[PDB]
């Protein structure tokens, strides 16, 4: 239905931006909203037809343009801290009044990229305590240090996704918490049982999708570019 | 306006999450439930245009349009109904939204066994995290006292399979001082705790 | 310590034109680490050094891509593609990989153009300055090509020597000309003895020297 | 907008001690390292030492150590320089340049961001603040001769930075009587003589002299 692309964005103070946004349900009516913690959904601009704009609730900044049905993309003039927000387009038939929103687009916005830090990763395997007083084993796994807070943690099982068994903490920890621009940590855990863990044939794997710069971005530091990147741990099962 | 009923709602499962919105614009025509999980987008889950209850599945909306008032009831709730609900009303073909109420439905727990377990990396045996899991519904877990020790909340997995359900946090540091045993010592944990 | 030496350590270019620097250091600069710490700097006149190139050949972001730095071992070369008028300044390469962080000596990279006569100014000294008891008089040559000029001074047609200073600015970076201020110093009770005040200059641009001056002492 | 803004010019008698101060802004002062390298009049460049302010390592070149204390005031954002048992060869523009490593890379071995530098003259000489006086008016020339002031140096601008174009200062100039002496001059249009102010601001801050100096033709 309504498609968004990019999922996530880190952004440099100063820099333009076009979120691109399209549906293929012939829609007249379309927007584009912010949601912040304090405030929930701000309309920022919408388009009741083609070739129709209108400023919403918090148009500065913004520019939004409709040459077609399908399309309509959300221009960020010049990137400011303030823009750092989870943006979604939706759509409305406006002839049904029904609204469908998009997946979403992480944005952040930093004053300098050398903010920007991969996560490390990393699977605690189970304890053999926890084994044997319950028959059941808790794998957990651990991102660490990485900036923006634009991460997807899956655990996978033989080389298939897997979401049975699997918890992952809904917002990530702030390892400064004083700070703004504070690296992030995460964890997840996946339990299986204590059979399933001892069999040495199975390989358990945390997976963390990570976003960050392009390849084309000027950097330099000593260290690796943090470019979008998957970043993962392994753990085979034991018989111990 | 609209306006929606504050702070997290604790639901233990099972039982019923009650959802109150009311707007300001008595011309409204149409009323909408969106669902929001952490992270995710707003998805459409109910429609009521006239006076009356509508139900759809564990899902009981119901309209007053004399009293400006719309409700979502989650019958039998379950943790996986935990999200924020958005209310969106309308007067014809802007959409108006509150700013959501956050559910929290804790698991019921029948058997619990306390405990905080220590899980090494598989790379490097120095490097360790602290489980504390099975604890029921009724512990609370606190958040670090301490700057170099980092404690995630309470997470409820699922063994679908198995129909089996448990609560955990994890604790970590790399403080010389940290030992599982004092990890969650800024906690209300049971008196039971296992401590291998 | 390491030795940096740089060559050449005046070089003359036309814009447009490309121009090299080489840099030879006294020991390799490859650190432990696999970076080797090679850098160039440019100070313009009056002002701090700025960062050109990192780690050999990186190009620090804003330099402009006419400037790129290439090499190996002890061997080490900046290029600039097209030199520009801005360009002038001096060149350091700079060592890192090693404690203390050693600098070559520099190189001045000055740029060619066309002769540029000098405009002649003068100025008589100040009332504030005459009530101080002394007379300054200054003579302006302004945006002249090339440096060499000749300043003379003349009080009542009599030849002066002695009683003068002159300083002339570093190349332009927009026009690549140089300046000149001249100042002749007298007594309040000298100045008052004389009528004729006049600075002669001489320079290639000027195929007859230009006089200024003023009457009144 | 990173910058870093040094204390002003001193003259010090050979003997004794200079404390150059170096106050960060626009990033997080902690995370960078900083850099001291020192520039005697018509010289090159030479490294002198470093301070991480995270953790107060320093480093140092061999030719100062037991002269030389680098410290940091992380509360202030301010980065210190002190150099003692001060002799002539040690007059030179100090200048502190941030390291380009953010937390810990190896980048900070190569430099970003420069301070303004502060002249430090080593001398038994007197302070002596300058005289300002103007040097009256399809171009017309005007300025200002800054006289008699000790030690460099001035700094100078026009209508408070607001005329860039066509303005020369020139390297002063040591007198007979051990004072220094310079002059800035302006070319503009001759026909705004009438309508446009001119104004030079001299800043010697040695003595702490600021003189703002009105130039209008005779
Ligand atoms: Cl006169
Ligand atoms: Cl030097
Ligand atoms: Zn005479
Ligand atoms: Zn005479
Ligand atoms: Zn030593």
């Amino acid at each position: 239905g309504v498609t968004q692309t990019p999922k996530f964005q880190v952004l440099k103070t100063g820099q333009s931006m076009t979120l691109q946004c399209a549906q293929d349900m012939n829609h007249e009516y379309m927007s584009w909203y912010r949601q912040d913690p304090g405030m929930g959904l701000r309309l920022i601009h919408y388009s009741v037809g083609a070739g129709i704009t209108d400023q919403g609730e918090v148009p500065n900044g913004y520019n939004v343009s409709r040459s077609t049905t399908e399309d309509f993309p959300l221009r960020l003039l010049s990137a400011a801290p303030s823009q750092t927000s989870v943006y979604f387009c939706a759509s409305r038939p406006g002839l049904r009044p029904e609204q469908y929103f998009g997946p979403g687009t992480r944005l952040t916005v930093t004053e300098d990229l050398k903010n920007v830090f991969p996560p490390e990763v990393a699977v605690f395997e189970p304890s053999e305590a926890e084994i044997s007083h319950t028959q059941k084993a808790t794998l957990v796994c651990l991102a660490t240090g990485f900036y923006p807070d634009h991460v997807e943690l899956s655990w996978w099982v033989n080389g298939k996704e897997v979401h049975s068994g699997v918890c992952t903490d809904p917002q990530p920890l702030k390892e400064q918490p004083a700070l703004n621009d504070s690296r992030y940590a995460l964890s997840s855990r996946l339990r299986v049982s204590a059979t399933f863990w001892q069999d040495p044939r199975n390989h358990f794997r945390c997976q963390v999708q990570f976003y960050g710069l392009s390849e084309n971005d000027e950097w330099t530091q000593d260290r690796a570019k943090p470019v979008t990147q998957i970043v993962s741990a392994e753990a085979w099962g034991r018989a111990d | 306006e609209v306006e929606q009923n504050s702070g997290p709602l604790s639901v233990p499962e099972g039982a019923i999450a009650s959802l109150n919105c009311t707007y300001s614009d008595r011309g409204s025509q149409s009323f909408f439930w969106y669902r929001q999980y952490s992270g995710k987008s707003p998805e459409l889950i109910m429609s009521i245009y006239s006076n009356g209850d509508k139900e759809d599945g564990r899902f009981t909306a119901q309209l007053n349009k004399a009293s400006q008032y719309v409700s979502l009831l989650i019958r039998d709730s379950q943790p996986s109904d935990s999200a924020t609900y958005l209310c969106a009303v309308t007067t014809d073909s802007k959409l108006q939204f509150g700013a959501g109420t956050q559910v929290v439905v804790t698991p019921d727990i029948q058997n619990p066994d306390p405990a905080v377990y220590q899980l090494r990396d598989s790379k490097s045996s120095d490097k360790s995290v602290c489980l504390f899991t099975d604890f029921d519904s009724q512990t609370n877990v606190s958040q670090s006292k301490d700057s170099d020790v980092y404690i995630t909340d309470k997470c409820v997995l699922d063994m679908r399979s198995m129909d089996f359900k448990s609560n955990s946090a994890v604790a970590w540091s790399n403080k010389s001082d940290f030992a599982c045993a004092n990890a969650f010592n800024n906690s209300i944990i049971p008196e039971d705790t296992f401590f291998p | 310590d390491i030795v940096m030496t740089q060559s050449p350590l005046s070089l003359p270019v036309t814009p447009g034109e490309p121009a090299s620097i080489s840099c030879r250091s006294s020991q390799r600069l490859v650190h432990s680490n696999g970076n080797t710490y090679l850098h160039w700097y440019l100070q313009k006149p009056g002002q701090s050094p700025r960062l050109l190139i990192y780690r050999v050949s990186n190009r620090f972001p804003g330099v402009p891509d006419r400037f790129s730095g290439s090499g190996s071992g002890t061997d080490f070369t900046l290029k600039i593609s097209r030199v520009e008028a801005e360009d002038v300044g001096v060149y350091y390469c700079s060592q890192s990989t090693h404690v203390p962080y050693t600098f070559g000596q520099g190189t001045k990279l000055e740029i060619k153009r066309t002769v540029a006569a000098p405009s002649v100014f003068i100025f008589p000294p100040s009332d504030e300055q005459l009530k101080s008891g002394t007379a300054s008089v200054v003579c302006l040559l302004n945006n002249f090509y090339p440096r060499e000029a000749k300043v003379q001074w003349k009080v009542d047609n009599a030849l002066q020597s002695g009683n003068s200073q002159e300083s002339v600015t570093e190349q332009d970076s927009k026009d690549s000309t140089y300046s000149l201020s001249s100042t002749l110093t007298l007594s309040k009770a000298d100045y008052e003895k004389h009528k004729v005040y006049a600075c002669e200059v001489t320079h290639q641009g000027l195929s007859s020297p230009v006089t200024k001056s003023f009457n009144r002492g | 907008q990173v910058q870093l803004v040094q204390s002003g010019a001193e003259v010090k008698k050979p003997g004794a001690s200079v404390k150059v101060s170096c106050k960060a802004s626009g990033y997080t002062f902690t995370g960078y390292v900083m850099h001291w390298v020192r520039q005697a009049p018509g010289q090159g460049l030479e490294w002198m030492g470093f301070i991480n302010p995270y953790n107060d390592d320093i480093q140092s070149n061999e030719r100062f150590r037991g002269r030389v204390t680098m410290t940091r005031d992380t509360s202030i954002s301010t980065a210190y320089m002190e150099l003692s048992r001060l002799r002539s060869d040690d007059t030179a523009v100090y200048y502190c340049a941030r390291g380009a490593g953010y937390n810990f890379d190896g980048a900070y071995r190569f430099f970003d961001f420069w301070g303004q530098g502060t002249m430090v003259t080593v001398s038994s000489a007197s302070t002596k603040g300058p005289s300002v006086f103007p040097l009256a008016p399809g171009t017309a020339a005007l300025g200002c001769l800054v006289k008699d002031y000790f030690p460099e140096p001035v700094t100078v601008s026009w209508n408070s930075g607001a005329l860039t174009s066509g303005v020369h200062t020139f390297p002063a100039v040591l007198q007979s009587s051990g004072l220094y002496s310079l002059s800035s001059v302006v070319t503009v249009p001759s026909s705004s003589l009438g309508t446009q102010t001119y104004i030079c601001n001299v800043n010697h801050k040695p003595s702490n002299t600021k003189v703002d100096k009105k130039v209008e033709p005779k």
